[PDB]
């Protein structure tokens, strides 16, 4: 099952990555960030520039190409919306480990059709469309999060935004807390992880002593996260949640920005999502700027600070 | 996105779709010529606007409203002629109503039973489904929360299609019997060949029903498409009709940009659909009004954050501006580039709270400090938000 995938996510020092779009505007600017930041990016991919030399490293033509030679065990793909789906179905069909997808503007359609593929596999694990990357702070960042506001820490966060988990883990850097592992699901209705993907990995990670998972309105995901957690983060072990709803003050009926975000037939309201939340025990800040500060404070009630 | 009803008719009856047989018309006297060109024995006339409650309007030629039945073709005409040029104004428009250019003239077919089918892109099954009710006439989700018993569902796989069998199944589920039951079920295929073939997020038809003389016939529709698929929908795109959209937000639209209006007297400008939306909310907290939402996407380029500014600085409520930015994608520099050539020319008579974060955002709050412009420097979100409302207040 496609959930075998799941341990995919936790990227580390060892892991090789290679950029698909490696020679666009926004893949060379954050595959420069990514060789600054420590992270091994190897090579690229750019269809007719297979051959030629890139930010100091190899271009290829394919993914399998460039997965033999190089070794990578994971993909970024900066590909415009008309051609991605198509970028990451040469990932999955190449068996990358792990394929993230920064790319805006998928065809819906694209992305059902991508979705049936992945589904029936398991080698390949998805993050996004529409999504920042992961990040495993001072060990291998995939994607366009902002490197210098992380701290390897112990907080882990999962965010279907991408500009909430940039400020998650600055608020958590700012508290002393850091964090273990970062993954933005994106803001899209059809992507390849969702909470409760993420869950499993913090819940079973050691590294992880609290989490942070920031939703917005929109579909059903955090509901069922929240019943995720009802069934496997109870009881006297359990690891402190902090979350945040998006959309309390949206209008109903207006797609805002991301085409996830929607309250249509009076469903994917926050209110509905915070109560479900709160029923399962996770603290919800009322505050987007107080995510650090809640989760330290839960910490603290705990004693799990060491000072 | 949006298509007036004679728009959609056409494209679905143009992808085998069976709907009222039609014909569109720019004045009375082409009303009443295709009244006559009909041959029908009832005939429906229909006001072409977006907005609700077309048959409760009122024109303000003192026509009251924009759904009318009538046999004769000269009544079509009278009628006709106190729409076309004029505005037209229901519980979902402005006051001063949406001015009628277009009108339908579609045969009126009797309807014996009503049903409700849609095919929707649904996010919890990973794909298209086909919904359906027999208790047809009547919002959706209340037939799910008095009867959900009632709401029959089949989930349509992407590569394979829509089967027969599940068009047959849903047909019956509907009550349709014999021989209709093969022509709703050859209709739903239909429906799900356009839902895909146009991009559709969600194609409904409310109601499915028939008619006494045994026809199965789509009466009214509403189509959803995905904004993602413009690439590749340049036709339908086309159609589109912005003259019921709030004028703000289509100047947004000429750029790529995702603005929303609101009723408060803060502007909003932040990266990120949820940041956005968690701007709008930490207003609200801090007993503040935002005066819109607005997401610049991606990768910015600085005409575009000009425009996107001059957007919130040229709207009356606005009394305090709010810039919230935290860079991944979106370069800060290009932000303070972008804002700084705005107020050049503007004046910039209100408060300036700026937050900005991430990435070169050392660069750009360098562009900001030389710019000598009057901002209040803002630390985090919450400082932001409190700074922006004790400004206004
Ligand atoms: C956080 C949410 N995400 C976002 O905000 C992202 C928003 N931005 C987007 O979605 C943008 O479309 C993207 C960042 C994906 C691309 O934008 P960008 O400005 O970098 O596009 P470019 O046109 O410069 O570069 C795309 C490259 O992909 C290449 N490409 C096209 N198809 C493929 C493919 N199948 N495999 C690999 N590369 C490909 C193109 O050749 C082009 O490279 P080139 O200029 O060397 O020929
Ligand atoms: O990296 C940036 O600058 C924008 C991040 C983003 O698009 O976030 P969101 O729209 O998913 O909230
Ligand atoms: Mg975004």
């Amino acid at each position: 099952s496609y959930t075998a995938s799941r341990q995919h996510l936790y990227v580390d020092k060892n892991t090789k990555i290679i950029c698909q779009g490696f020679t666009g505007k926004q893949g060379t600017f954050h595959s420069q960030q990514a060789l600054e930041y420590g992270t091994k990016l190897v090579g690229g991919t750019t269809p007719g520039k297979g051959g030629q030399t890139h930010l100091g490293l190899p271009v290829f033509n394919t993914v399998k190409e460039a997965k033999e030679q190089t070794g990578a065990t994971a993909s970024v793909i900066y590909v415009p919306p008309p051609f991605a789906a198509a970028a990451i179905n040469e990932a999955i069909e190449a068996e990358i480990p792990l394929v993230v997808c920064i790319t805006q503007g998928i065809p819906q359609q694209d992305m059902v059709r991508v979705k049936h593929k992945l589904l029936r596999q398991e080698k390949t694990r998805l993050i996004g469309p529409n999504c920042p990357g992961v990040i495993n702070p001072g060990e291998c960042k995939i994607g366009i999060m902002p490197g210098h506001i992380h701290k390897k820490g112990r907080i882990g966060i999962v965010s279907r935004s991408g500009t909430l988990t940039y400020e998650a883990v600055h608020q958590t850097t700012q508290v002393g807390l850091g964090q273990s592992l970062c993954v933005g699901i994106g803001g899209d209705p059809f992507n390849g992880t969702d909470f409760i993907d993420c869950l499993e990995i913090f819940l079973n990670d050691s590294a992880t002593e609290g989490i942070i998972l920031i939703g917005e309105i929109g579909g059903n995901a955090e509901e069922n996260a929240a019943e995720f957690l009802k069934q496997h983060n109870s009881g006297p072990n359990s690891k402190p949640v902090v979350s945040f709803i998006a959309g309390l003050t949206a209008p109903p009926g207006r797609r805002m920005g991301h085409a996830g975000a929607i309250i249509a037939g009076g469903k994917g309201g926050a209110k509905e999502k915070i109560s479900a939340l709160q029923s399962a025990g996770v603290v919800v800040s009322m505050s987007p700027a107080q995510l650090g500060t809640t989760i330290y404070k839960e910490f603290e009630k705990r004693k799990m600070l060491e000072h | 996105m949006n298509l007036q009803e004679y728009q959609s008719k056409k494209l679905m009856s143009d992808n085998g779709v069976r709907v009222q047989r039609f014909f569109v018309a720019d004045t009375a006297n082409e009303a009443l010529e295709a009244a006559k060109r009909l041959n029908a024995k009832e005939i429906v006339l229909k006001a072409q606007i977006l907005a609700g409650g077309r048959g409760k309007g009122v024109f303000n030629s003192g026509l009251k409203g924009g759904v009318h039945l009538t046999k004769d073709p000269n009544v079509v005409g009278q009628l006709a002629k106190q729409m076309i040029g004029y505005n037209l104004a229901t519980k979902q428009t402005p006051k001063e109503g949406v001015k009628v250019n277009k009108v339908m003239v579609a045969e009126a077919l009797d309807i014996s039973r009503e049903t409700y089918l849609a095919i929707l892109m649904d996010r919890s099954c990973n794909g298209p489904v086909l919904v359906g009710s027999p208790q047809g006439g009547v919002d959706i989700e209340e037939v799910a929360a008095s009867n959900p018993e009632l709401i029959f569902k089949e989930q349509i796989d992407i590569f394979e299609g829509i089967k027969d069998s599940q068009a047959q199944r849903m047909a019956e589920n509907l009550g349709f019997v014999g021989p209709l039951k093969s022509q709703a079920a050859d209709q739903i295929t239909k429906l799900y060949n356009l839902f895909l073939k146009i991009d559709a997020t969600q194609v409904e038809v409310n109601p499915f029903g028939e008619t006494p003389e045994g026809q199965v016939v789509c009466f009214d529709a509403k189509i959803n498409f995905d904004d993602n698929a413009e690439f590749r929908q340049k036709d339908i795109f086309a159609m589109d009709d912005k003259s019921e959209n709030e004028p703000i937000e289509n100047e947004a639209a000429k750029y790529d940009l995702k603005y929303i209006g609101l009723d408060g007297n803060i502007a909003c400008f932040v990266n990120g659909a949820g940041l956005a939306m968690a701007t709008c909310d930490i207003i609200f907290l801090n007993g503040g009004k935002p005066a819109n939402f607005l997401d610049l996407g991606g990768g910015v380029k600085e005409a575009q954050v000009y425009q996107a500014f001059k957007l919130l600085t040229a709207d009356p409520k606005v009394e305090a501006i709010l810039v919230n930015i935290f860079g991944g994608i979106v370069n800060c520099a290009i932000i303070a580039n972008g804002i700084t050539k705005a107020c050049r020319e503007l004046e910039l008579k209100v408060p300036l709270v700026v937050r900005l974060e991430g990435t070169n955002v050392q660069e750009a709050q360098k562009i900001l400090n030389n710019s000598g412009l009057p901002i209040t420097s803002a630390i985090d979100l919450e400082d932001a938000a409190k700074k922006a409302v004790a400004s206004v207040a």
